[PDB]
């Protein structure tokens, strides 16, 4: 049921 | 052609005059083979001629080939010479002038080549070693920019005349800038040390044109080679011919001088290694590679100067131009066009390997072998057909006559191709006349 | 503006900022994007570009992506707004983003998902929250004709309106012209007409990271959305479709290219789903099953594309399918869809969620733009080289082998000018010798050898002279599977010659050596797909970068060369390289056929006999 | 007597057969390939040889693709 | 025949890209 | 890349050289030092990569010794 919702937006963060 | 090749082709008097300068002796000795260096050091204090057989007995029998190679190289350079030893024998002895100058250079004594810069004290407008190297790079880039034809590089007209004498650019239409020839194209892809070495070789071959002493110029070049980077030297004490030659070198950036009246001058690492030509400088820390070669025949350039842009566009179709990056594609069309311009594939491959980006250096082969092989295949496909103008001899009714005529033509060295099975052959237009005359004369004798 | 060298001078419109090495992206105002793989931010930029941009070229170091209205629509329907996209772009772009690209993105994103298409009660409604848009669209004559007419011919009246079933694709194309693309969103959880099905995922099912990523991107906020997902053959693409069907759990219809595809789909559904076999049926002409109670119906396009009268039972099953409304529809080999007969199938069938899976999406007839609204936006496309690195698929060793032409053969080839030249170069004695040497070498290496030959006659002659099994047009299915099992199980026979039917007409056992002799003549996607399907992941040589061997025989100085460079271009887009092998080492010592030219001239006799 | 001074061409057998076809079929028009010489060499007038290579230039052009 | 085999080998050695490489002068084989 | 290093160790015993000096022979310590220096100069002459190391061996300790002539 991992298909409910997922985004790698938080992976995209300035470092 | 290395430096020793040009030295081996000069007259004995020029060699003798050059030997008067200790720096020239040091350069010649350092450029010798190891066995030659050992022999010269052995003969350094030998005031008597050495029997040739005695000298030959010193080396290994197996190394006799290299021994004779060094012997002939030394004889051609006229470091030593043969002397009529009493009893008909032929001894060997170094040049007394050259030997004495070498001793002065090594043992000491004599007079210094030039006075120290401390006479003028510290330089008011002194520069830094990185500044000097950057200035030399800027000067050479400006020279190449003029070679391109861009209006940015406004250089001396005498420089253009020198290039024309070198044949790089032919001024077919006066007033308009000359068009760079095929040899100029090949030179354009040479590495910067190779470019400088070729230019200096041409200058030396045309040294007498400006009425400049070749011996003096070579001695000054050697002195620059053995100079120290980051240190200036006294301009004074040199002939006006050498002064103008130094002006030319400054125009090339090989030596820095703030003003034409300045009595100091800073040689550059390019000038230091200029004597060595192409080899010798095994530790050349070149500029970082900014060319990325992808498997899809795409080149990406991390550059901003028009010079590298022109170099890349010589053999690839430009696609995009970003401020810090240029996207181009290598095609069969562009490579074939460049080859038609005279550039060889090896030059393109070596150039790309030279300006290879560090990322691609991680690959065990520097560049994708597919692309290199494709460039080689394009080069071959350009030259698939073989053309040769000649005359056909095909009326041979006798095999013996055909064999005799073929042997005579091979004696003349004018044969193009032979076919004994069909008794057919082709000859050069030049060699056609002699073979025809011989055939007619043998018919007459029959 | 263009430079004298021809490159586009975009420097003026690109304000470069000092964060050069840190930021990996170049955004040219043409709409193209460039990324550097060596950058430390590669993964983040990779995912961002995949989400927003459609990949074009992915060689080792520098990749090129493109921006399209469909790509922007996909990004919006994923759930990303304009501000976030702009911010992330400017954070990754080496130079400033040109205002033209900004304006293009604004214009595209401002109207995405505005118009909604609903399939309820076997009726298609168009609705939206902006009635001015709908009312203004009524002026379009195409929209007038597409709108359902009353029994008297009058037009039917967030209020929606029914649209003619036949005029869906017409509306699909028209809406793009109306700059208001429709939304293919399904009520995944709000469904009430179609109940769920006793089908789940077996514990043996494993989702590799790219598969799960693609599935979750499809399931935008938990609602299934129509689209196309591109995966290499054997990468679990069928498993991915099965997983999607299990997730939807609604009524499922699957369409395959051929009967073998239907059989494989049924086997995969059994292998990973919990659906009882009573609810699985194959709507084929050979194995007939009752459509009633069939939760997942598997068929082919031809079985639905039969314009001619079908069998009586087939008519009843088609009536049952037309009456039933499908929560999910699955289409395989999407590249064949743009054909007119197969496109009519989409109009024929009424389904909510349509998902397409394939290995390639470059139809040589450039009929792909319409497919962007025939099904939807391209959902995902895994990086082939990346999958090679992860070892999910074999790391292929590609090679192109040039074969010299015999002087008589070449003279004949030059003499002919029409399409009849195919036979001569496909029957090059040197090409035959090269193929024989390769087969001998790989058999001595104990390799799985599959040799393709599109030409019927050439395949027959090659296989017969080499005395190896051959499969072509007749392809008796029982004997076909007999030959396949002989190759799979018998170690004595490991050299199978296959005609054009090897593309999609049957199942290819996993192999390691694939030798392609003759191709269609420019089908850059067909033979690339054939290469992808033939060579699969094999254990033992995963560490090595060359565990699968592909050879493409091309005759020198023929037009075939022009085809090969034209074709493998697609594989170049995936970073695959082809090293030219003019000469094969070892052919001298080993005795091969046609050593004498006197044999070769007899072969020429045979070839010219067939014109 | 009758002995000709022209330009000989040396190529691989494929190009040899291509030149044979050019001469026989009169694709170049006038039979300027008067006579070959050897198993890989031919003898042509220098008047047409340039244009002859032109045809060869097209040939290897047509066995290639444009990017 | 031996003569035929020799002639075939010779003409094959006259292949276009091979002869150039020979005059100027990975995979498991 | 061929870097040749020729480390030279000199027997600098004052007693033996004093004995030799009293003998008033042709050879003294000065000639030995000159010969060593000339040999080292020649070694540096033979190649740029060559390096020279000179250490004098004396009873008290071992000493690390290192106009028309070469600057270096």
């Amino acid at each position: 049921r991992w298909e409910g919702g997922y985004e790698r937006t938080w992976e995209i963060l300035k470092e | 052609r290395n430096l020793q090749e040009f030295l081996g082709g000069l007259s004995p008097g020029v060699l003798d005059r050059l030997y008067g300068h200790p720096a020239t002796c040091l350069a010649v000795f350092r450029e010798l083979p190891s066995l030659a260096k050992n022999w010269v050091m052995r003969m350094l204090f030998l005031e008597q001629p050495l029997p040739q057989a005695a000298v030959a007995l010193w080396v290994k029998k197996e190394f006799s080939k290299a021994q004779e190679e060094s012997t002939g190289l030394l004889s051609g350079l006229r470091i030593w010479h043969t002397q009529l030893l009493p009893g008909g024998l032929q001894g060997l002895i170094l040049n007394p002038i050259f030997r004495q100058n070498l001793r002065i250079a090594l043992l000491g004594g004599g007079k210094a080549w030039s006075d120290d810069t401390s006479q003028l004290g510290p330089d008011k407008h002194a520069r830094d070693v990185p500044s000097l190297d950057k200035y030399a790079e800027e000067r050479w880039e400006v020279v190449l920019h003029f070679m391109v034809g861009s209006p940015s590089a406004a250089v001396s007209q005498d420089l253009a005349q020198l290039l024309s004498q070198a044949g790089l650019m032919k001024s077919t239409e006066p007033g308009e800038p000359p068009c760079i020839t095929s040899a100029g194209f090949q030179f354009l892809l040479l590495d910067t040390p190779a470019q400088l070495w070729y230019f200096m070789l041409q200058y030396l071959q045309t040294a007498q044109s400006r009425g400049m002493d070749l011996v003096e110029i070579l001695s000054f070049l050697f002195q620059l080679s053995f100079s120290t980077l980051g240190k200036d030297y006294s301009v004074e004490g040199m002939s006006d011919s050498l002064l103008n030659f130094l002006q030319h070198l400054r125009e090339f950036g090989l030596v820095f001088q703030r003003k034409r009246k300045s009595r100091r001058y800073y040689p550059t690492r390019l000038a230091i290694n200029l004597s060595s030509g192409v080899s010798g400088a095994g530790g050349t820390v070149h500029q970082p590679g900014f060319i990325v070669v992808e498997t899809n025949y795409r080149l990406y350039a991390y550059t901003e100067s028009e010079l590298q842009i022109a170099l890349i566009a010589l053999f690839s179709e430009m696609l995009y131009r970003f401020p810090n990056m240029v996207v181009a594609q290598v095609t069969r069309e562009s490579v074939q066009q460049a080859i038609a311009s005279g550039i060889t594939a090896q030059q393109i491959i070596h150039f790309l390997r030279t300006r290879a980006h560090p990322v691609m250096l991680k690959q065990t082969p520097v560049l994708p072998p597919t692309i290199t092989d494709q460039i080689r295949l394009w080069e071959l496909e350009r030259d698939r057909l073989r053309f040769t103008e000649g005359v056909l001899y095909n009326q041979f009714l006798s095999q013996v006559d055909f064999e005799l005529l073929l042997a005579h033509a091979r004696e003349l060295g004018v044969l193009v191709f032979e076919n004994s099975a069909k008794r057919l052959m082709v000859v050069t237009p030049a060699g056609h006349s002699d073979v025809k005359r011989f055939w007619k004369r043998q018919k007459h004798s029959s | 503006k263009v430079d004298e060298y021809g490159a586009k001078d975009y420097r003026l419109q690109m304000p470069l900022k000092d964060d050069h090495t840190s930021r990996p992206l170049w955004v040219a105002p043409d709409g193209h994007i460039f990324l550097e793989a060596f950058s430390p931010v590669y993964k983040y930029a990779q995912d961002f570009l995949v989400a927003i941009a459609e990949p074009v070229c992915r060689p080792t170091h520098v990749h090129e992506y493109k921006l399209t209205a469909y790509s922007l629509y996909a990004a919006v329907s994923v759930g990303l707004q304009t501000s976030d996209i702009t911010e992330y772009l400017r954070k990754l772009s080496k130079t400033g983003v040109p205002d033209g690209i900004m304006q293009f993105i604004k214009l595209c994103t401002v109207s995405y998902g505005k118009v909604k298409l609903v399939l309820k009660h076997n009726r298609y409604f168009v609705e939206s929250c902006h009635p001015d848009v709908i009312q203004h669209l009524l002026q379009d004559p195409v929209i007038r004709e597409c709108r359902l007419r009353n029994s008297e011919g009058e037009a039917t009246e967030t209020v929606s309106f029914e649209v003619k079933q036949e005029m869906i694709e017409e509306l699909q194309k028209r809406c793009i012209h109306l700059e208001y693309p429709l939304l293919a969103e399904y009520d995944f959880r709000n469904d009430s007409v179609n109940p769920d099905i006793n089908i789940d995922l077996k514990p043996t099912a494993v989702l590799r990271p790219y598969q799960e990523k693609s599935l979750r991107k499809m399931f935008g906020n938990g609602r299934a959305r129509s689209g196309v997902i591109v995966l290499p053959c054997g990468a679990g693409k069928s498993l991915v479709g099965v997983t999607a069907a299990c997730t939807v759990r609604k009524r499922c219809l699957v369409l395959g290219n051929s009967a073998v595809s239907v059989e494989q789909w049924k086997a995969q559904f059994k292998m990973w789903s919990t659906i009882d076999d009573s609810q699985i049926c194959r709507f084929t002409s050979d194995a007939k099953d009752k459509p009633i109670g069939c939760s997942v119906a598997i068929s082919t396009y031809s079985m639905l594309g039969h314009t001619t009268k079908r069998s009586w039972e087939a008519e009843r099953v088609m009536e049952w399918l037309k009456t039933q409304e499908w929560g999910l529809m699955i289409l395989d080999e999407v590249h064949t869809i743009p054909a007119k007969m197969f496109r009519r199938v989409l109009t024929i069938v009424q389904a909510h969620c349509k998902l397409g899976l394939t290995a390639t999406l470059v139809r040589e007839d450039d009929k792909i733009v319409d497919l962007n609204f025939l099904i939807g936006p391209k959902l995902y496309e895994a990086n082939w080289m990346e999958l090679q690195n992860n070892g999910y698929i074999a790391k292929v060793q590609c090679a192109e082998v040039w074969c010299p032409m015999s002087p008589e053969f070449y003279r004949e080839y030059v003499a002919i000018k029409t399409k009849k030249r195919i036979l001569l170069y496909t029957m090059n004695p040197n090409k035959f010798r090269a193929c024989q040497f390769l087969i001998k070498f790989h058999e001595r290496r104990n390799d799985k050898i599959i040799v393709f030959a599109d030409n019927v006659f050439a395949l027959k002659e090659y296989a017969i002279r080499l005395n190896k099994p051959y499969i072509y047009g007749p392809t008796s299915q029982g004997e076909r599977m007999q030959i396949l099992q002989n190759f799979k199980h018998n170690p004595k026979i490991n050299t199978i010659f296959i005609s054009k039917v090897g593309d999609t007409s049957f199942d290819l056992p996993e192999a390691n050596v694939l030798i392609q002799i003759s191709s269609h003549g420019g089908s850059r996607r067909q033979e690339a797909q054939r290469l992808g399907r033939v060579l699969r992941a094999k254990k033992g040589m995963v560490a090595e970068e060359y565990n699968a061997f592909f050879y493409s025989l091309v005759s020198q100085d023929t037009q075939e060369m022009a085809y090969s460079t034209k074709r493998q271009r697609f594989l170049v887009d995936q970073g695959y390289s082809f090293k030219v092998i003019t000469k094969l080492a070892g052919m001298e010592e080993e005795d091969l056929a046609f050593s004498t030219k006197e044999e070769q001239q007899q072969l020429l006799q045979k070839v010219l006999a067939a014109t | 007597v009758n002995v000709l001074k022209g330009v000989l061409i040396e190529c691989d057998p494929a190009m040899k057969q291509f030149l044979l076809y050019l001469d026989e079929s009169n694709a170049l028009g006038k039979k300027f390939i008067i006579q070959d010489i050897d198993d890989t060499h031919v003898f042509v007038i220098a008047e047409l040889v340039n244009v002859l290579q032109e045809r060869v230039g097209e040939l290897m052009d047509q066995n290639a693709f444009s990017l | 025949g031996t003569s035929s085999q020799a002639e075939a080998a010779r003409i094959l050695a006259a292949s276009w890209p091979q002869n150039r490489e020979d005059e100027e002068k990975l995979f498991p084989f | 890349d061929e870097l040749n290093l020729l480390v030279i160790v000199v027997d600098a015993n004052p007693i033996w050289w004093g004995k030799q000096a009293l003998k008033e022979s042709q050879f003294t310590l000065s000639k030995c030092i000159d010969a060593v220096m000339v040999l080292g100069n020649s070694h540096l002459f033979m190649n740029r990569s060559n390096k020279l190391a000179v250490i004098a061996s004396h009873i008290q300790e071992s000493r690390f010794l290192y106009d028309g002539k070469y600057e270096l």
